[PDB]
């Protein structure tokens, strides 16, 4: 991102240090309700308690 | 005569049964005093009911 | 009645006290009698809804 | 008229009397005179008492500060006069980049006051931001191209001394806002560019009437700030007591007051039937 400063413009930089910090534009919500279901899947919980 | 005033205002205004009078209803008394400062309006006898009706209901409340 | 009022006419509503003017004044028009409580903007949606 | 409970008679006829000279009297907010405020009585009466003293003084200062009205319509026309005149200056002068200037003569060649006194306010200070942007774009001093940073509002070119005294009549003008004074500036001719001349003495005429507005609105604020504080610690004690008088009391201060025809209002309801839940109040 580009950020402000005193009477200055400066680029600034972060690491997305969770998955779910994409923008839903390019991870949808649907997608993690399905990739949660496949760990669930894997995990043998696949229908939950 | 200021008890002149105060019944004609409580018998041909509010049209107030004589056993309910000002020695008996202490609200009535202190609300008195204010309705002989209006001279106009006295055509409208429900206006003073109505108004005495929410003054009494206001004298007993709870809240 | 006829011309958009300005706020001079709208009248304060006297909840709970002493006012046999406005009484009397029942069956008038334009002395509009408001409360003092202004509804607001997500009450107001709520409502319309 | 303003009348209150228990207090003596020679008390009472000073502060009415402290109320009417408060125009020529400096420093005309209530709390530059703490002894009026103290002259309420406390540790004398009782705390519903004094309370209801406080409040009475309040709503009478709210009422005399309302009507004394700085309706400064003169200075809006000299002002507006001014605005045409530096407009004239600014189609006729000449600049390095002319799209800069005319875009900033565009926003300040149509600023006519829109007869309500909220918007005078935010319209003089977009005007005076174009002219002051203006100014220095003409002395081609540096200006503050910062996104959001926006020019702030200053003087150019002047004298030390003649800043002094005019920083000193708007600190005046602060302490009393009701019949403030106009200035010439002391503004020489033979020195400095006309443009600039013309810009100062536009940007003396906004700041003065930015302050005096401003000034107006923050006791106003202030005002019904502290009324409506009083009010509710009032009737949050009084609420104790239920009885026929104190509960017409009650009704009669539950009003809001955020609007100040509202709170005339309830000052003419207030005294309109004093006699009749006057009881309520224990006096000494």
């Amino acid at each position: 991102t580009h950020c402000q400063e005193n009477s200055e413009t400066v680029a600034l930089c972060t690491p997305r240090i969770v998955i779910g910090n994409l923008p839903d534009g390019l991870a949808p919500g649907p997608f993690h309700e399905l990739r949660t279901w496949e760990i669930m899947e894997h995990m043998r919980l696949r229908p939950p308690p | 005569k200021r008890d002149e005033k105060h019944r004609h205002v409580v018998n041909v205004v509010l049209e107030l049964p004589t056993e309910i009078s000002e020695a008996t209803h202490p609200v009535l008394a202190t609300m008195l005093s204010k309705y002989t400062r209006m001279s106009s309006l006295f055509n409208d006898k429900c206006a003073f009911k109505l108004d005495l009706l929410r003054m009494v209901a206001v004298s007993r409340t709870r809240r | 009645d006829r011309q958009p009022l300005n706020p001079a006419n709208i009248e304060a509503r006297h909840h709970g006290v002493s006012d046999v003017p406005r009484l009397g004044a029942m069956d008038a028009d334009e002395p509009l009698f408001v409360d003092d409580y202004r509804a607001t903007d997500d009450e107001w949606t709520l409502q319309k809804v | 008229s303003l009348q209150f409970i228990g207090l003596q008679r020679r008390d009472v006829v000073a502060l009415v009397n402290f109320l009417r000279h408060l125009t020529q009297k400096p420093d005309v907010d209530l709390e530059a005179h703490p002894k009026i405020l103290k002259k309420c009585g406390e540790k004398r009466l009782h705390r519903r008492t004094v309370l209801f003293n406080e409040l009475m003084l309040w709503l009478g200062y709210y009422r005399e500060l309302r009507f004394h009205n700085p309706d400064l319509s003169s200075v809006l026309e000299e002002f507006e006069v001014r605005c045409v005149a530096v407009a004239r200056r600014g189609y006729t002068y000449p600049f390095g980049d002319r799209g800069k200037a005319r875009d900033h003569l565009a926003v300040l060649d149509r600023t006519e006051f829109d007869t309500d006194v909220r918007h005078d306010a935010e319209i003089v200070e977009r005007a005076l931001v174009s002219a002051v942007i203006l100014a220095k774009m003409s002395v081609r001093e540096t200006l503050v191209t910062a996104i959001g940073q926006t020019e702030p509002i200053a003087f150019v070119h002047l004298k030390d001394t003649e800043v002094q005294r005019i920083e000193e009549n708007l600190e005046g003008v602060r302490r009393n806002m009701f019949c403030v004074k106009p200035l010439d500036l002391n503004l020489d001719r033979h020195a400095n560019t006309a443009l600039v001349n013309a810009v100062n003495k536009l940007v003396y005429t906004g700041r003065l009437i930015m302050n005096v507005r401003r000034s107006w609105e923050e006791l106003e604020r202030k005002c019904l700030a502290r009324i409506q504080e009083r009010c509710k610690l009032l009737v949050k004690e009084l609420r104790m007591c239920l009885s026929f008088d104190s509960n017409y009391c009650r009704n009669i201060l539950k009003h809001a007051v955020e609007n100040g025809d509202s709170a005339d209002t309830l000052l003419e309801l207030l005294i309109e039937d004093f006699d009749i839940y006057v009881d309520s109040f224990p006096q000494s």
